């Protein structure tokens, strides 16, 4: 019941994903398949709304963080009330 | 008549372009190339990129449907 | 091993004169996140729930609907005003779960300790069609 | 004068300038040959 | 008479139509004095309908049952001028457009930044290109032949 | 204290801008790459607190485009008159 | 004695990804990362951008073809 948020293996290593997340779905962790030795992890999905602004500042050929739309909970659809 | 049946032939071959677009383009494009991943009806894929509303084979049925009501008017 | 720190209820809150835009219903029958940082000066700064409150020297503790104006306002305060900041999430039975550094260190950067969830070891284009997953529970970014 | 001809160079005013031109011959030739349906000279 | 269709200058509603046209240009005419400047455009207005009425009229054109000049498309000779001879001058004329732009884009293809001569037209290459559209049915047939017109990715 | 407060000669009249589309803002001045520039181009134009964070070089364009306005007014005046 | 892997630096490329934007454009290898660990080593530079405004890429040597 979240919003499946899902990294590959062409991320570069850049933490703009991690920066661009308004509810702090993602984080950096060790990694050996880049330059920068880090690669990017989705832990907390639960908290994630598919703002998709994760994925609007992957600068790969195409993304290698991918939000995938899913079922929707009260903190999925953004509801204060 | 031959102007009428000339619109109609316009009519015909956009509505065919729109749902042909979109059946060809509903397993992916280069703006979305997973969009098989995605299923047939989804809203978008957010803002970056450019933009991409109506990305979906639903919406280029949804735009379809217009022209065809167009055409049968 | 870090430890999270405990959430301290006597700590005092900043100085706001009401506003439309706070806790409603979902704050009693759900959760509702607590914010807490240490200003080092009164000043004053922009709520994200509309208006402008003054925070008081020393721990200030602020209590919002949504972990996204959580992180919005702890953002702001680290980007302007370069405070620490930490939140909470608070249930109608008293629970308490620390929510934002999960390591005591930022997401941003790397540190270790953490594991990978949500990690395909493959491209993008490499995904399974979904003819090959049809009658299974088992979606195609899944496997 | 080479800064002033490259703007003379973008794409509005030298669009301008040729649309215009192109519209001149258009009336004038609609003006001395008008009411044209078929050609007539072969 | 192809299509049941009555030549122009036999047909007795196209003189009506004509007559119409005059008799309103005429109760126009009427409210002026006949050596003012409203007098004279109304005039040559008329002038200008009459040499267009005698023009369809002698053009060969064939009418319909409504007085109206109908233009057959289907290859006729007797009626090349109304589609294949303006459609010929027509294909002629966008092949030379369509000529010159993509000489153009070829030739400022393999420069530094290219989009900079886009947004900005470098003229004098552009004036040297405009002229090699008038031979652009040998140009386009020969770089057919020679598999330059496409390209294989 | 109300006095008239002028500085001369700030900006230089020259052809240059005008030679190079986008001049006011720097991610635009860099050429376009897609086709969406253009249209950013005529996106920007007018939106001066944007181009510059100095309130006073945007107050000193808004005086003139205001200039202009007018100066397009009276010429229209001056066009309906004729007529 | 170990030699550099993968194509020579300037070197013309064709791309072979189905999900790139440039999946039948060729590109100019700008490096390589001569660490066997990272998956995507050779650098790509391109003349158009992508959707997304860039104009460079990492690349695997099966996802790599040279041209003459
Ligand atoms: C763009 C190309 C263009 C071309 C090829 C012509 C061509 C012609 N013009 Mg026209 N004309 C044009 C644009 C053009 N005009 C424009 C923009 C105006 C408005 C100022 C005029 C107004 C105009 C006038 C007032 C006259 C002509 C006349 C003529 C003819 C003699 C010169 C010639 C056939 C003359 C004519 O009457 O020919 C008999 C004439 O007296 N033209
Ligand atoms: C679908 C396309 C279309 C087509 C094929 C036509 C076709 C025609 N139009 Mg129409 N028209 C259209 C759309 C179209 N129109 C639209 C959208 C409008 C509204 C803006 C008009 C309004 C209109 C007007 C106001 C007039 C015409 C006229 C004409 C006639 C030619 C004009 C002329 O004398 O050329 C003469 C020849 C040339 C300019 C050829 C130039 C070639 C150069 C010189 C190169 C020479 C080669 C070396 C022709 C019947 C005229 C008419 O009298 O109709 C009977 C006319 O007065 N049209
Ligand atoms: C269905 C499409 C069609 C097409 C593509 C053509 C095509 C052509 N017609 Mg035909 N034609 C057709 C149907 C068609 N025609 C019909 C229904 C009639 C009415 C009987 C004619 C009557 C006709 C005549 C009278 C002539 C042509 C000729 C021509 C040629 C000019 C070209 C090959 C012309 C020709 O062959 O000389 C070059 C010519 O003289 N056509
Ligand atoms: C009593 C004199 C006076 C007058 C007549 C005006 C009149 C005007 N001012 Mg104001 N202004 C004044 C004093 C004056 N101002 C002072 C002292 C200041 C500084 C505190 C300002 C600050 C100011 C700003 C910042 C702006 C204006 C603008 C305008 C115009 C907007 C109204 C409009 O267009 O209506 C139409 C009105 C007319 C066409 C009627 C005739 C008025 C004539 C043409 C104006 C000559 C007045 C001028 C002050 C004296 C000449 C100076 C000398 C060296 C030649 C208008 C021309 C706005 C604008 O449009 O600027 C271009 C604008 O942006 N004013
Ligand atoms: C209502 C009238 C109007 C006015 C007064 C202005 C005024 C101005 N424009 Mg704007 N503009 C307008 C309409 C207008 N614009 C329209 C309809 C468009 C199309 C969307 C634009 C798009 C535009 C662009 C793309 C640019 C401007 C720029 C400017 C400046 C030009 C100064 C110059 O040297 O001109 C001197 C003019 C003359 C001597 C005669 C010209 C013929 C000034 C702020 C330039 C700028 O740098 O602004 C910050 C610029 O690059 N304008
Ligand atoms: C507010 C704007 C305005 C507008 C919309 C019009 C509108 C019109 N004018 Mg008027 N006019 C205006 C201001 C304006 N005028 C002013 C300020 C004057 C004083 C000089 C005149 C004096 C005037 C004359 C003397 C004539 C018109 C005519 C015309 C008609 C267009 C003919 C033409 O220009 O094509 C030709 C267009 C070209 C591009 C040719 C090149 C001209 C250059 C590029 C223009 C700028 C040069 C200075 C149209 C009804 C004509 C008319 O109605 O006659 C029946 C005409 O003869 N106008
Ligand atoms: C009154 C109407 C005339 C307005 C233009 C005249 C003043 C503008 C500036 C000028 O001439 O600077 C002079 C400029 C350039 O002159 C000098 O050139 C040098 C290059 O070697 C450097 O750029 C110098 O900085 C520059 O001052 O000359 C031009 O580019 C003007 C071109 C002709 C302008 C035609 C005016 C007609 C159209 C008006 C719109
Ligand atoms: C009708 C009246 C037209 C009034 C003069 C306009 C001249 C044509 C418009 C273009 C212009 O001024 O560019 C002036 C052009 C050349 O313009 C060149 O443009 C380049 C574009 O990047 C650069 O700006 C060059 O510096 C500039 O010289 O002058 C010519 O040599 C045109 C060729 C002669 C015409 C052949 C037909
Ligand atoms: C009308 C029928 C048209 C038939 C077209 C299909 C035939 C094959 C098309 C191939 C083509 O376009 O190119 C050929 C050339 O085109 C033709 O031969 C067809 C010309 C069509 C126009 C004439 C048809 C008759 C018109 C009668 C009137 C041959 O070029 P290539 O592939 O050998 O070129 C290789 C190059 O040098 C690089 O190595
Ligand atoms: C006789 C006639 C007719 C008919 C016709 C027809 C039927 C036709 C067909 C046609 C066709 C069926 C065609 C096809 C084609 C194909 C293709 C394939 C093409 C291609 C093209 C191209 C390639 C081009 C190019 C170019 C050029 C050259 C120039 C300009 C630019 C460009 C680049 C675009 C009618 C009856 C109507 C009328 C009368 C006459
Ligand atoms: S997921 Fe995106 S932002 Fe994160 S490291 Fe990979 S490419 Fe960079
Ligand atoms: S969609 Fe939004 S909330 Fe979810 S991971 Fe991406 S940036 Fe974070």
């Amino acid at each position: 019941m979240s919003h499946s948020v899902k990294i590959y293996d062409t991320c570069i290593g850049c933490t703009q994903c991690v920066r661009a997340c308004p509810t702090d779905v993602l984080e950096m962790i060790p990694w050996d398949g880049c330059k920068a030795k880090q690669i990017a992890s989705a832990p907390r999905t639960e908290d994630c709304v598919g703002c998709k602004r994760c994925e609007s500042a992957c600068p790969t050929d195409f993304l290698s963080v991918r939000v995938y739309l899913w079922h929707e909970t009260t903190r999925s659809m953004g509801l204060g009330y | 008549d031959f102007l009428v049946h000339h619109a109609i032939a316009l009519g015909l071959h956009t509505t065919t372009l729109i749902l042909v677009k979109g059946a060809l383009d509903a397993r992916g494009s280069k703006l979305m190339p997973d969009k098989k991943d995605f299923g047939y009806s989804f809203p978008c894929d957010g803002p970056g990129r450019g933009g991409t509303c109506d990305i979906s084979a639903w919406d280029a049925f949804y735009l379809a449907v217009f022209w065809m009501l167009n055409t049968i008017g | 091993g870090f430890t999270p720190p405990e959430l301290d209820p006597n700590t005092p809150s900043p100085i706001f004169a009401g506003s439309t835009g706070g806790l409603l219903r979902k704050a009693q029958v759900e959760e509702f996140y607590v914010i807490t940082w240490e200003s080092p000066k009164e000043q004053i700064f922009e709520m994200p729930t509309g208006g402008a409150a003054i925070m008081r020297e020393g721990p200030n503790l602020l209590k919002l609907a949504r972990k996204e104006q959580c992180l919005a306002l702890g953002t702001r305060l680290r980007s302007k005003y370069k405070i620490k900041y930490q939140f909470y999430r608070v249930f109608p039975s008293g629970e308490v779960q620390y929510l934002h550094p999960k390591d005591g260190v930022y997401p941003e950067k790397v540190n270790p300790g953490r594991q990978g969830v949500g990690l395909n070891m493959r491209s993008i284009g490499k995904n399974v069609s979904p003819i090959e997953v049809k009658f299974t529970g088992k979606q195609p970014y899944d496997l | 004068m080479r800064d002033f001809k490259t703007y003379l160079s973008v794409a509005p005013v030298l669009s301008t300038l040729w649309f215009g031109s192109l519209a001149g011959l258009l009336i004038e030739i609609n003006r001395f040959f008008p009411d044209a349906l078929t050609f007539p000279f072969f | 008479d192809i299509a049941g269709l009555t030549p122009c200058k036999e047909s007795k509603q196209f003189a009506k139509r004509e007559k119409q046209a005059l008799k309103k240009l005429q109760a126009s005419l009427k409210l002026y004095a006949d050596d003012s400047a409203p007098a004279l455009a109304i005039k040559a207005t008329m002038e200008k309908t009459k040499k267009r009425f005698d023009n369809y009229g002698k053009y060969g054109l064939l009418c319909g049952s409504d007085g109206l000049p109908h233009l057959i498309v289907s290859g006729d000779q007797r009626h090349w001028g109304e589609f294949i001879t303006p459609g010929i001058l027509f294909l002629y004329i966008a092949g030379w457009i369509g000529w010159v732009g993509r000489s153009y884009l070829i030739a400022i293809r393999d420069e530094k930044k290219p989009t900079q001569k886009e947004i900005i037209i470098d003229v004098p290459l552009a004036s040297s290109l405009l002229f090699r559209g008038f031979s652009w049915p040998v140009a386009a047939y020969r770089e057919l032949l020679n598999g330059e017109l496409v390209d294989n990715n | 204290e109300v006095k008239i407060l002028v500085d001369r000669d700030p900006v230089k009249t020259s052809f240059e801008a005008w030679a190079k589309p986008g001049h006011f803002s720097r991610t635009i001045a860099k050429g376009p790459e897609t086709t969406t520039w253009i249209w950013n181009l005529h996106a920007d134009a007018h939106d001066f607190d944007s181009h510059t964070s100095d309130l006073e070089e945007i107050s000193r364009k808004i005086f003139s485009a205001h200039f202009g306005q007018l100066s397009i007014i009276f010429l229209w005046l001056s066009g309906m008159y004729f007529h | 004695k170990p030699p550099p892997i993968g194509p020579k630096r300037g070197s013309k490329v064709r791309i072979m990804r189905k999900e790139s934007y440039w999946y039948k454009g060729v590109g100019s290898v700008v490096a390589v990362d001569q660490d066997p660990k990272t998956r995507y080593p050779v650098v790509v530079r391109f003349n158009k951008v992508n959707y997304a405004n860039v104009s460079t890429n990492n690349y695997a040597l099966d996802e790599i073809q040279e041209v003459a």
